Order: C-alpha cells, then structure tokens, then sequence
C-alpha cells in the first residue's frame, strides 16, 4: 500500500532504538516551510554519435548506501549549515535547533566537510546510526551474494530463497535515499541532507571522471554521465582487452574511493 | 444411473488429439495429451 | 443488503473493496508485476509473458 | 518453550479497560477510559492462523521541552499534572475534573539523544503516552497549531502509526518466529460445531501446546472478557510476557565517546583501500575556511578546554533516569491477572 519511504523508517527506527536515539517529526505545514531546495545531480547527457568504439560500465553498485557508509553523511550528525551558523539557532533540515557552544570548536578535527556546507563528523567518534544501517545492508548483501555463489548448482531448493532475499535487500537499498526524498508527501524530509548526499555523490562521480580523464595510459573519454553508473567510451580499445582494463580501472577507482564502495 | 441398463445412445469423444506438433503454447498443453491420451479409456 | 466484510474478517464485529479489516488482498490495483504498463499486464496477457502458457 | 507465532497483518483495537489490560501515573488513582491494544492475526508453526489480543502497548510520543535536571527525578508528579492538564484542555478542544478521561495516558519523562540534532548530552523529553491512536496525528497537528498553548512543540518518532511503534518496541519483526515464557491463554479452540475444530486441528500442535495452562484458571472468563474473533487458539501476551531475544541494546557509548542478525547455519557461509588524503571537493576549501572563521567567532573565548572527555563529564552529573529500553517494560508487569477480585 505505502510502497516507498516506509520500510526504511521501520528499519531505521529499529536501529536507533537499538542505539537509543530519539526520532523527530515534521508537520506538513512545516514540511512546506523548510526552505526546501534541491541541488540536483548535474549529470550530463552524451553527444549524438554512433559510438562504434567499445564502452565501459563503471557500475557504482550504490551511490547513496555506499556513500552513507563511506562518508558518514548521516541523519545523526546534522550539525552543519556553515552559512549562518550560530549557537542559538540552526534552521537545518526540518526544524530550528540550537547547538552546544564548545563541542563544534572541540569538533574542529573530526569534521568531514560536505560540498553544500554542512559539517559532518567522522565515524571514529560517532559510529553513526545510518552508517550502521547501511553497514548492515552491505554486510548482509555480501553474505547473500557469497553464499549464493558458493552453494553450487542448488536446483531451486535454497537458491530461490537466496535470490529473493537478494532482491529484498536490493529493494531496500534503492529506496534508502527515499525518506530523505524531500517532497511534500514525506515524513522527515531533511531536504538539505539530500542535497549534501547527492552533491557528494556528484563530486564522487567527478572524482571518477578525473581519474578517467587524467589516466592517459588507460586512455578514454567520458560520454554518458548518470547517477547510479557512469559510461565512458573507450576509443577503439579492443573489448577483449577492455575485459582487463575495466577490472584494473575498477581497482584504480576503488583504491581512490574509500573502503566500502565496489 | 438407474440400475437397469438402458440403450445409451451417445457419441464417443474420449481421446482425439495429436501426437506430432508456438504462439498458443501447444507442447505445455500437450503434456496433458500424452499420458491421458495413451490410456485407452 | 448484507455486510459480508465483517464475516470475511477474522474479528467478529465492528461495533468499494479498498481494504478488508483483518485481511489483505494482493493483486494488480496496488501491485504491478513487471512493467510500468500496468494495463498491459492483464491476466490473459501475463499468462504467456511469464508462465509462457 | 521454543515456539511462538509469525506475524501477518495487524490493526489496533479500541478496547475498554479489562483485567490484564493495564489501566494503571500522571494521576495514579484514575484508570484509563478506553485502552487501545494490538490485535495480532499471527501465523503459528504448521498453519493454525490464530488471532491474539496483545494488551499493554499504548501509543507513546515525546514532546519538545525538558524535565528539570534534578527536580523531576525527585518529583515527577507536578510536571505530569501540568502536562495532562494542558492535554485535558486539548481534550476539551476535541472535535466531538474529568476522571477516567478518554484520550490521554501517562506522560512521564524519558531521556535519550535526539536522533535529529546530534547532541551527545541526554535530553529529557516527556513521553506522552496516549489512548486514541487515530487522533495522535490530529492532536499532534493541534499541538503544532498551538490553538491553546502559547508555543508549538516538536512531536517525535516521525508520527509513526501505533502498529509501527508497537513493532518497534519488542523487535517483533513481521513474519518472524519468536518465543514466549510460561504464559496465559485466553480461550480454547472455539467454533467447535463448525468444521475448523474437526479437521483443521493437528496433533503436533497440541504437542506444541502441551504447556498451555498452569492451573486452568488461566482461561479468561467469557462473561467479562469474551473470545472475540474467529480462528484457532488464542494465547494472550502482555509486553512483560514477550520472551523475545529483545536485542535492542543499551549501546551506551552513543552517549559516551569512542575516543574514550542474519545468521546462517548453511555449511559454506562464505564472507583495504587508499584514503583520499585531503578530499577537497573543489569548493569545500571555502566552506572549511568559513567553518574555521565562524567557529572562531562562535568559540568560548574563556575557559578554553576542548576535550571530548571533558564535555561529557561536566554534563554527566545528571542522574540516570528512564531510558527508552527502560520505558517499555516500565509500569505494566503489575503482577498480571492476579485476580483477588472474582
């Protein structure tokens, strides 16, 4: 019936009661008065050509789960809005909250700076709730994948359970950016958190395109940019050898990026 | 069903379908053909 | 002129077919099977689409 | 012993107070007027789709302002009197003195870190339990209107429905096997003249329910608390009676500082990257520069002691009061169905 935005609420409320956090609510008039903006992902389309040259699939397996775990841009560390930051008042997200006075100056070291300007702590002092959530989703995902790939033939006895559990975890993970969906028909939108996480996904994608464009040895040119994945066209690059260059390029981007992203 | 046998004037349509043969999915239907049709009842 | 919804319910009393109390339906109205073309996947069409029969 | 139902669809149930329903506070002498409790239509092992009335769960939500750091631990009752007095004025404002009042339950205070906000100091919020789960959204928007009270407060828990709050409490996941303790059953298998009792029963499930009663006063009386609903055998549970894993931990280093499921018995069970080292995003240098500048503008300027160990321990003279994992089992074991009255 509800479809979206709701399973992630139940799993997050399970985790944050397990870590004894206390959730908040907006009212709908307060949803419509969030100063709600959308710094959209500025992905850009390809040019009109045939692209006879073979192409590579970059295949970020998830933007928003993998960057919630990898960068800790979570719900539970929203202390930011460097533009007009003060002790008394912070109109960040859905409501208007104060901040304690020294703990941000005390937290000068532990900030990961967002590209839109909300200062977010590392996991080294926090071990964040949403980070724990999507840590659990990637851990369960790789357990399911490895057990599915290890059982052998398994002619529709346990393989059905493993693949439908796989699709259940994937159907959680694609909509966990939802409930940061930032619409009028939403509960706890937190629109500038969505701005932060998709803008750092965009700049992660630009870090992918400038590890692509500055690697002259693995010569390529970006053509199709999009959110979940990226496509370059490898100019005349003998695709049986692109079977090597895609895996080696994937190792070169995973080593560039932090640990969880594959 | 009356136990005295009457003259049962009727026409036999017991088994008539095809041993040799896919828009209408015939072979999946023809699984029912092979075993039941083979029985001569 | 009779309420069968209460007897279909596991519960005994309350004091469009959108939702039956204590129960839950499944099919096409809230739940597409494969495609964004929900009307396309009527049960005569999806007989061959997925079951191949 | 090692068995209970799975969890299908649910709904709430606007029940009048009964023995084994918790009527006992904000004002201790008054009971509630209509206690909403959860009906579960759960699936037991090997079929036997049963309906169980789970008492005890009440819709609890929090509010914005705080209990006093030292006063409310000593004396909660004048603050609770003020809260449920103002909510009684909100009952007078409802759309259609006042003992056994219809809509508001106990309003005691529960601590925690606000998930929204990142304040590591525990912050008391008054856990206003309610009695009308339909109206909680409505009266919460009446609070946000502030028609009566001079200021508008934050309503908490993302105003989730009573179903979701209930399944949040006990880790009681949908379609999931759990366990229970030695417990009390409501009634036997009814609809005996109907064909449910003849064939749909199965002998392994009476071998499952070999421990169902203690003394056969465990059955709930039909003249006071009748077996409402059609189905197989009902074993009622209190929220004290749920002997789940209950693995909603303390995780107390959420309040302290770190500087200071899904398990398979399948035989196989198969299971480092370079850091970005100054991960500039080509505009984040200006944002961290203005972060440093506004930080120096928003610093102390007196008593400069920036230690993670220091900032908890100034706050930690605040005492240990009701936690969210203490709020749930609180105030309704109440020696259940002790039945001194006949």
């Amino acid at each position: 019936y509800r479809g979206s935005q709701f399973k992630v609420e139940s799993f997050l409320i399970r985790i944050c009661k397990s870590e004894s956090f206390i959730l908040l609510s907006p009212g709908k008039k307060d949803v419509r008065k969030q100063k709600a903006l959308e710094c959209v992902p500025l992905v850009m389309e390809p040019e009109s050509a045939f692209y006879k040259s073979p192409l590579i699939v970059l295949d970020f397996q998830s933007l928003y789960p993998s960057i919630m775990i990898g960068y800790n841009y979570c719900y539970s560390t929203m202390i930011g809005r460097v533009r007009e930051i003060n002790l008394t008042e912070n109109n960040l997200g859905v409501s208007k909250f104060s901040l304690p006075r020294n703990i941000l100056a005390l937290l000068k070291n532990d900030v990961t700076i967002a590209p839109n300007g909300v200062v977010y702590a590392k996991t080294s002092v926090r071990k964040s709730t949403l980070s724990k959530m999507l840590t659990d989703i990637l851990d369960v995902r790789v357990m399911i994948k490895k057990t599915m790939n290890e059982i052998g033939d398994d002619n529709t006895t346990l393989k059905r359970l493993l693949n439908n559990k796989q699709l259940a975890l994937k159907l959680l993970a694609n909509v966990t950016y939802g409930y940061t969906s930032a619409s009028f028909s939403g509960r706890m939108p937190c629109s500038d958190l969505a701005d932060s996480i998709v803008q750092t996904g965009r700049e992660t994608l630009e870090k992918a395109i400038d590890i692509i464009e500055k690697d002259e040895t693995w010569n390529a040119k970006v053509v199709y940019g999009d959110t979940d994945s990226l496509f370059v066209y490898l100019p005349g690059k003998t695709a049986i050898e692109a079977f090597s260059i895609g895996h080696a390029m994937a190792e070169r981007v995973t080593q560039n990026n932090p640990k969880p992203i594959f | 069903q009356g136990n005295q046998p009457c003259w049962c004037v009727g026409s036999i349509y017991c088994e008539m379908k095809y041993k040799p043969n896919t828009y209408g999915a015939p072979d999946l239907t023809k699984s029912y053909t092979d075993k039941e049709g083979g029985s001569d009842e | 002129q009779f309420d069968i919804v209460r007897e279909l319910a596991r519960v005994k009393c309350q004091i469009s077919g959108i939702m039956i109390t204590g129960r839950h339906m499944i099919n096409i109205w809230r739940a597409l099977r494969s495609d964004v073309n929900l009307t396309q996947y009527t049960i005569e069409s999806a007989a061959f689409n997925i079951l191949h029969k | 012993d090692y068995f209970r139902i799975q969890l299908n669809n649910q709904d709430y149930y606007m029940s009048k107070p009964t023995f084994l329903d918790p009527s006992h506070e904000s004002l201790p002498l008054n009971q509630f007027s209509q206690v909403p409790n959860i009906r579960v239509f759960g699936a037991l092992p090997t079929g036997h789709q049963v309906l169980c009335h789970v008492h005890g769960i009440l819709p609890y939500m929090f509010i914005k302002y705080d209990g006093q750091i030292t006063d409310t631990s000593t004396l909660r009752h004048q603050r609770c009197a003020q809260v449920h007095k103002t909510l009684e004025v909100k009952i007078r404002a409802s759309f259609k003195k006042l003992g056994n009042l219809n809509f508001v339950a106990d309003v005691s205070v529960v601590k925690g870190i606000p998930f929204y906000g990142y304040h590591v100091g525990w912050n008391l919020f008054y856990k206003i339990s309610l009695l009308n789960p339909s109206c909680l959204s409505r009266i919460s928007e009446l609070i946000r209107d502030g028609k009566i009270f001079g200021k508008k407060f934050e309503i908490y828990e993302s105003h989730i429905p009573y179903l979701l709050q209930w399944t949040a409490d006990f880790n009681l996941f949908g379609c999931s096997w759990i366990n229970v303790d030695r417990c009390y059953f409501r009634s036997p298998v009814l609809n005996s003249i109907l064909d449910i009792d003849k064939l749909t029963i199965n002998d392994d499930l009476q071998l499952l329910l070999d421990r169902f009663c203690d003394f056969k006063c465990n059955v709930l009386s039909r003249r006071d608390f009748p077996r409402v609903g059609n189905g197989l055998i009902e074993i009622d549970i209190l929220p004290q009676f749920i002997k789940n894993r209950e693995k909603l931990q303390h995780r107390d280093i959420h309040h302290d500082f770190l500087e200071k499921r899904e398990e398979l018995s399948l035989k196989e069970y198969k299971e480092t990257k370079r850091h970005v080292s100054g991960h500039q995003w080509q505009s984040s240098g200006e944002f961290e520069a203005f972060y440093k500048k506004a930080q120096h503008k928003t610093s102390t300027f007196d008593g400069q002691i920036p230690n993670f160990e220091n900032f908890i321990d100034k706050n930690q003279k605040f005492s240990a009061i009701n936690t969210p994992y203490e709020a749930l089992p609180q105030l309704w074991p109440r020696l259940p169905q002790i039945e001194i009255n006949n």
